[PDB]
């Protein structure tokens, strides 16, 4: 059972794919083959609460629900700047303009 | 493999090669001459939800399941149209 | 012989379609008849409700007026029958013949009426008889479409 | 001439499920014996329908409301073959993995009256991608076509 994912730092975002039942250490080894810094250098996150090694996407509420294709689930993704983490910073994408007149009903 | 497609903004968007080759215009620019595609005038808002659309496209293509709505906010639609069509996809 | 029966059958068949309209025949003038009659009035109204328009609409091909020749209606009507002749397009081939007759009226060329029912019995006895001959005469025809 | 795509008068029955696996209302389409689109009773979403059909016969299925192309198992034509060990045939109609473009063309027409699509602030070419509604009859040319370059 797939899950959806934007895994986010920064200005970068990830778009990936993951099953349900893989681990959060599992997906650090995917943030590893593409950004380059090992899982003990990386913090995971689901809003601001900080996500184990251990548990599994679903265990976190990483569900085919919640984390579609089509309107993924965000992953916040923090480095080790020294021995200590850096604060989770995710700057947010741009915004829509106003609602055109002839768009309303 | 992962290619970077990078907003008028600066946000970086990290996402298969298979699922960029989903863009007609992305393909021809990364099939062509000397992997990154920089758009100076497509916001990160526009950006984003195109990587959705590309990674819906892969998910439900040749699917013989049900297949859900790709889902538009009045808000963005007049902008993705133009992005989509700009981007051939 | 079986000539006259055609052509009472044809008469009947337009005769009920114009009754349908509100037109009676009068003013435009062995088989088990009554029964062959009834079954071809039953299908002709079974053809036109349920089959007609899944079909090409052959009035679309042919617009008679006084000048028109049989030969236009006969290479019309081959068309039907373009892959060979059955029960159901023979009842197709009267429901035209009655298109035909309506139409006739409804464009103040009632003259046509009689001149299509003559036609009409011409095919009949032409191109369609010698099939009936071989596939259990209109006796078969009452039994496989008759009440 | 009989036109390429047609329903065959096979005579032959074949009991079919129509069955509405999209969020859409769908109109099916019947290709007569000479080719000519005829409409149906519509199904609502997640509904189906057991239908007397028969061996050869053209089915294509559509957007009740916006004429939307929608596709049944996986392709845009739908033929009944003969009921094997008396199982009715499925159709099972989906929505296609639209493009991109033709997604948000469905969207903008859905929010926008079409007396306004002409005040969009929008290039000409995107107002006439707008206003060149699907339909059945430019599908059947460009599946017409496709035949003949495949015969």
């Amino acid at each position: 059972m797939d899950v959806f994912l934007m895994i986010r730092r920064h200005k970068t975002t990830i778009f990936t794919d993951a099953k349900e039942s893989s681990t959060v250490f599992e997906l650090k080894r995917i943030v590893e083959g593409i950004l380059k810094r090992p899982p003990d250098e990386q913090r995971l996150y689901k809003d601001d609460q900080l996500l184990d090694d251990g548990k599994t996407l679903g265990e976190c509420g990483f569900t085919s629900q919640t984390a579609r294709p089509q309107a993924p689930a965000t992953v916040g993704l923090a480095f080790r700047a020294d021995d200590t983490f850096e604060a989770l910073c995710i700057e947010p994408f741009s915004s829509p303009p106003e609602l055109p007149d002839v768009m309303k009903p | 493999m992962y290619v970077k497609l990078i907003s008028s903004d600066g946000h970086e968007f990290i996402v298969k090669r298979e699922h960029a080759l989903t863009s007609g215009t992305i393909k021809a620019m990364l099939s062509g001459p000397g992997n990154e595609v920089n758009f100076r005038e497509i916001p990160s808002h526009v950006l984003s939800k195109v990587c959705m659309y590309f990674t819906y496209k892969v998910r439900y293509t040749n699917s013989s399941t049900e297949i859900p709505e790709f889902p538009i906010a009045p808000e963005i639609a007049l902008e993705l149209l133009m992005a989509a069509n700009f981007l051939d996809c | 012989a079986m000539s006259q029966s055609n052509r009472e059958l044809v008469v009947d068949f337009l005769s009920y379609k114009l009754s349908q309209k509100g037109y009676s025949w009068s003013q435009f003038s062995v088989i088990p008849m009554a029964a062959v009659k009834q079954a071809l009035r039953e299908a002709g109204d079974e053809f036109e409700l349920r089959y007609r328009r899944a079909f090409s609409d052959l009035t679309s091909q042919l617009h008679i007026t006084p000048g028109t020749a049989y030969q236009s209606f006969e290479q019309v009507v081959n068309e039907l029958f373009r892959d060979g002749v059955n029960w159901g397009r023979i009842v197709a081939f009267f429901s035209f013949g009655g298109a035909l007759c309506v139409e006739s009226v409804d464009k103040e060329m009632q003259v046509l009426v009689s001149r299509i029912a003559a036609w009409m019995a011409t095919y009949l006895n032409d191109h369609l008889e010698p099939w009936i001959q071989e596939n259990g005469g209109w006796d078969t025809f009452v039994e496989l479409y008759g009440n | 001439p009989r036109p390429v795509l047609r329903s065959v008068n096979s005579r032959e029955p074949s009991q079919v499920i129509f069955c509405n696996r999209s969020p859409r209302v769908v109109l099916p389409v019947w290709l007569n014996f000479d080719g000519e689109p005829q409409p149906y009773p519509t199904l609502p979403p997640g509904t189906g329908r057991r239908i007397h059909s028969y061996r050869g016969h053209l089915w294509l299925f559509r957007d009740a409301g916006t004429h939307d192309g929608l596709l049944v198992n996986q392709t845009e034509l739908f033929v009944p073959s003969l009921n094997v060990d008396g199982q009715p045939i499925f159709a099972n109609i989906t929505l296609p993995v639209y493009t991109l473009k033709e997604r948000c063309l469905q969207v903008v027409r859905s929010l926008v009256k079409p007396e306004n699509y002409r005040r969009l602030d929008i290039v000409r070419s995107l107002y006439e991608d707008l206003e060149d509604h699907p339909n059945v009859q430019k599908d059947l040319e460009r599946l017409t076509q496709e035949r003949i370059a495949h015969q």
